[PDB]
């Protein structure tokens, strides 16, 4: 559609949650919400990790429980930042790392919110030491 | 003036518990007859077998391409209804079970139906009355008259083999009871159980007893039983031995263990001296029926 | 005219009842709709451990793979030779799991009808005796046998004439003990493929490994038995390879515990002597026709529940009876119930049973050659 | 007249490594996992140690008439 220049920047403490909480739940997608700041157009900067609690025992089933978002975001309110939600990620382990059905699913319910809240995703298997990925 | 404006009023509060019903049953109705509508519209079901059903409620699949699988959540079946060996039709792509199909049965088991229901009564067979009366004494009577046994109390006799020279006529009396008698007269050919792959004529013997048992009332004839009824021998270097292992089959699966009171057989071979003891040995072929050429007012009774 | 309590609670009640029997199913149906995402997972056994995360299992469909498992497995728990459950497309493990069944198994553990005890048979109570403590002693009490210091036999063989009453006698057996009475028709175990039939051997006496008290009993074995050949159909291979099956797993090294097995046929000439060598199958029970006593015990056994008079000379019929069956007898019984049928008779009399014998009788001009002794 | 029994024997006082095979367990239900199975045996015998192979009743196994059609 109408475009803008690609950017994201990160957080150092970003991708270790995300190689962490990726791995200790390995086989089945882990659900995770990512925090940060819309500075701009075209510059997306996270700052912050936390991830989202598990259920039911099924590959890529997600969820977003508002009280786990009241009481999280108020104990980063009482943190020392607050700050604005700007998307969410998981994995897809034994891949090359494509968005699935499910994944595009909670996109176009998720896209409604904010616009450039950008779908990520980690893999804890397809990088040794030289990817990220 | 106060408790029934009150209680009219209470109709509506409780018309919104009404109206909140009504959108639990039709409103989650929509959504739950949506997803089971987004399964079951795939209509290739791929078929499978139960191989076990644990309980740490979880149930083992051998599918038809013969791969295992397991799944932790059964589905849309109760395991009430589940034994081990069911046919179950089930997602091909979620490999969860949809439906409960009726029974593993053959193609020729099917074609074994007698459906054409012919004509011949009794009238048409001359000659040969004494015979009939004891066909139809031993037969149909325990199809239609179960009491009459049991107030005497004692069993209803297991089959009834036909013999003699090979043109007194035996195929008239098979003909005959189906044309006479309702039940599920079932035909089967001689060398049909005889196989080709080892192993096959044995379902193919227990496939046409279930088919009967599921058709409780099941008139079972045979046509030249010595095809696979043969003399056994101990020889080396040379020897028949799978027609043996379909016999033993057909013997086991009529008599000696798991016995049943829904079956009827009918067997009649050309010659006797072929078969093994254990074919008729009493109470597998329970009454023996010579037939005699016709006398001599038989012939013109014939004719 | 305070009726408007019990009219807004019964509207109420009404709609509180409704509406747990209208949301139960709303209840079970969204426990459904939520388990319509639950995915299949293949079925495997480990063969060994690579590593402390790296593990290597054989898909049983074919092949072989290299894996990984969660993080709360316990992976002590992974021994070579246990059942797991991997992942479609991870193709990780998810679950440890006990060995399956193969439910031809269950089709003969389980579907097996009792019937009436053993004083329903009759004629032959030294082989009754004689089995029951070769059976019913060395798993109810052994030491008495470990005081002699010998071990008990692991298999026994029945043979005799045709329908002498082996079959029933082993479902008088099968009403006895009632433990785990696996009865094999011996037919239906080869299918058409090629180690179909081991894999049952294999299930089977690992099943009846792991239940300890076993009694495996094999009518007809002279469908799977054989003696030898010089390799005449193609067909005769494969049962011959079943047949070392069984050979190897009742001998082996791995030597059997408390597993009885029962064995019966008609015509034991015909089986193989790998088989009938002593420690396979110890004793030869022979099970021959009644006596004279022993036919008017079988005769006074099924004219038990049989509405009669008292003119019976039961001395005449079975010294008219010679060289018969249980099941002569039997029929003898049903054909007098079929005279009493005859004429409309509600009651069977003696005169009946004279002409039943000459019919059942009169009908065994047929069979000959009755003998076949063993070795 | 004693066969297995002095394989057992043989298996009790040895030292070395000693593999029982059944002789029908390699042909199975799947496509060419005998041949492989006997190459698994004999990588682990030369991965062993000086070791002994005992596999019962080749009959199974050896009979010397085929059909190359089955
Ligand atoms: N009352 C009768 N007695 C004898 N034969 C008769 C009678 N009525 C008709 N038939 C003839 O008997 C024929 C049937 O003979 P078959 O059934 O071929 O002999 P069979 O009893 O079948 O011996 P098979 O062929 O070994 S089973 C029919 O085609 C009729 O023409
Ligand atoms: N001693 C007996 N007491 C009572 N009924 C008996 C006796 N012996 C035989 N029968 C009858 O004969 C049949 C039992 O025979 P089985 O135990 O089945 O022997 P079998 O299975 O025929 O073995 P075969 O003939 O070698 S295949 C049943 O109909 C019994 O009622
Ligand atoms: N010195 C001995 N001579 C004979 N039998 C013995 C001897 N020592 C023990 N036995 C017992 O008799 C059995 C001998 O048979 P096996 O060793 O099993 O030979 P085999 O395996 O039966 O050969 P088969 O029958 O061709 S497979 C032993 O297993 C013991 O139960
Ligand atoms: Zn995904």
């Amino acid at each position: 559609a109408v475009d803008t220049a690609e950017q994201v920047y990160i957080s150092s403490l970003a991708l270790l949650k995300m190689l962490k909480h990726g791995r200790a739940g390995v086989p089945m997608e882990v659900m995770g919400l990512m925090l940060g700041e819309f500075v701009d157009d075209y510059t997306v900067r996270v700052i912050d990790v936390f991830a989202m609690p598990q259920s039911g025992t099924g590959v890529s089933v997600e969820a977003v429980d508002p009280v786990f978002q009241a009481k999280m975001l108020d104990m980063l309110k009482q943190t020392g930042r607050p700050e604005m939600v700007v998307g969410w990620y998981h994995s897809h382990p034994g891949f090359g790392c494509w968005l699935s059905g499910v994944d595009i699913n909670t996109q176009q319910s998720f896209e409604a919110l904010s616009e450039r809240a950008v779908a990520v995703v980690v893999d804890p298997i397809q990088s040794v030491k030289g990817k990220v990925v | 003036r106060t408790r029934l404006l009150d209680s009219e009023i209470k109709i509506m509060k409780s018309e919104v518990l009404r109206v909140t019903h009504e959108l639990q049953a039709m409103k989650d109705k929509i959504k739950e007859n949506s997803e089971k509508i987004k399964v079951n519209k795939t209509l290739p079901y791929l078929v499978s077998n139960v191989i076990e059903l644990l309980d740490v409620k979880c149930a083992v699949i051998k599918t038809s391409t013969r791969q295992t699988y397991f799944l932790p959540v059964i589905g849309l079946v109760d395991a009430e209804k589940l034994k081990p060996g069911d046919l179950v039709g089930v997602n091909k792509d979620s490999y969860l079970i949809l439906e409960t199909l009726p029974t593993e049965y053959d193609s020729r088991v099917k074609a074994m139906e007698v459906d054409e229901r012919p004509t011949e009564q009794y009238s048409d067979i001359g000659g040969l009355d004494k015979q009939i009366q004891e066909l139809v004494e031993a037969i149909v009577l325990p199809m239609n008259h179960k009491e009459k046994f049991e107030n005497l109390g004692i069993q209803p006799p297991k089959g009834v083999l036909m013999y003699g020279p090979p043109g007194t006529g035996k195929t008239l009396l098979a003909r005959a009871c189906a044309a006479q008698t309702k039940a599920t007269f079932l035909k089967l050919a001689g060398p049909q159980l005889v196989q080709m792959f080892i192993g096959d004529g044995a379902k193919l013997v227990r496939d046409a007893f279930a088919l009967a048992k599921e058709k409780a009332p099941s008139i079972i004839f045979i046509d030249e039983l010595d095809a696979i009824g043969t003399k056994r021998f101990d020889s080396e270097k040379a020897g028949d031995r799978e027609v043996q292992r379909t016999m033993l089959e057909l013997l086991n699966q009529l008599d000696g263990f798991q016995p049943n009171t829904q079956v009827k057989v009918i067997a009649a071979t050309n010659r006797v001296d072929i078969l093994d003891p254990a074919l008729l040995r009493s109470g597998r072929l329970d009454r023996k029926i010579e037939f005699p050429m016709p006398n001599e007012e038989a012939r013109a009774r014939i004719m | 005219k305070l009726l408007e309590h019990k009219e807004i609670d019964g509207r109420l009640k009404e709609l509180r009842e409704q509406l747990k029997e209208l949301t139960k199913q709303y209840e079970k149906s969204e426990n459904d709709l939520k388990a319509l995402q639950s995915v299949g997972q293949i079925v495997g056994e480990v063969l060994k451990q690579l590593t402390e995360e790296k593990f290597i299992v054989k898909a049983t469909n074919g092949p072989r793979y290299v894996v990984g498992c969660r993080r709360q497995l316990d992976k002590s728990k992974l021994k070579p030779g246990t059942r797991v459950a991997l992942d479609m497309t991870t193709l990780t493990i998810m679950r440890y799991l006990p060995r399956e069944v193969d439910p031809l198994v269950y089709n003969m553990s389980h579907e097996d009808p009792g019937n009436v005890s053993y004083s329903e048979i009759g004629g032959l109570s030294e082989q009754i005796r004689e089995l029951r403590e070769v059976i019913e002693l060395p798993l109810t009490n052994p030491e008495l046998f470990q005081r002699v210091g010998i071990i008990p036999p692991k298999g026994c063989l029945l043979y005799g004439p045709p329908g002498t009453g082996k079959t029933l006698l082993a479902r008088a057996v099968a009403s006895q003990l009632d433990c785990n009475f696996l009865k094999v028709v011996s037919s239906s175990i080869v299918d058409k493929y090629i180690g179909e039939s081991a894999r049952l051997i294999r299930e089977m006496f690992n099943y009846a490994r792991d239940h300890q008290p076993c009694i495996i009993f094999m009518d007809e074995i002279d469908a799977i038995g054989g003696r030898r050949f010089s390799e005449g159909t193609s067909a005769d291979r494969e049962i011959q390879r079943t047949l070392m099956e069984l050979l190897n797993q009742m001998d082996g090294f791995d030597t059997l515990h408390r597993v009885k097995m029962i064995m019966a046929t008609n015509r034991p000439d015909t089986l193989d002597p790998a088989l009938l060598r002593p420690g396979r199958l110890d004793r030869k029970i022979h099970i021959d026709l009644p006596n004279e006593q022993a036919r008017l015990d079988i005769l006074k056994i099924h004219a038990g529940p049989i509405t009669k008079h008292g003119e019976i000379d039961y001395e005449a019929i079975v010294k008219l009876s010679d060289g018969f069956n249980g099941a002569d007898l039997r029929n003898v019984c049903t054909e007098a119930g079929m005279f009493a049928i005859r004429a409309d008779h509600d009651f069977v009399v003696q005169e009946d049973f004279m002409k039943a014998v000459r019919k059942v009788a009169d009908s065994k001009k047929l069979e000959s050659k009755l003998d076949y002794k063993p070795v | 007249c004693g066969k297995t029994m002095l394989a057992k024997a043989v298996a009790h006082h040895t030292t070395a490594a000693f593999i029982r095979v059944v002789g029908s367990e390699f042909v199975q239900k799947y496509l060419g996992e005998g041949p492989r199975m006997v190459r698994d045996v004999f990588r682990l015998a030369k991965e062993n140690a000086p070791a002994i192979i005992f596999i019962d009743e080749i009959d199974a196994i050896a009979t010397k008439r085929f059909d190359a059609q089955t």
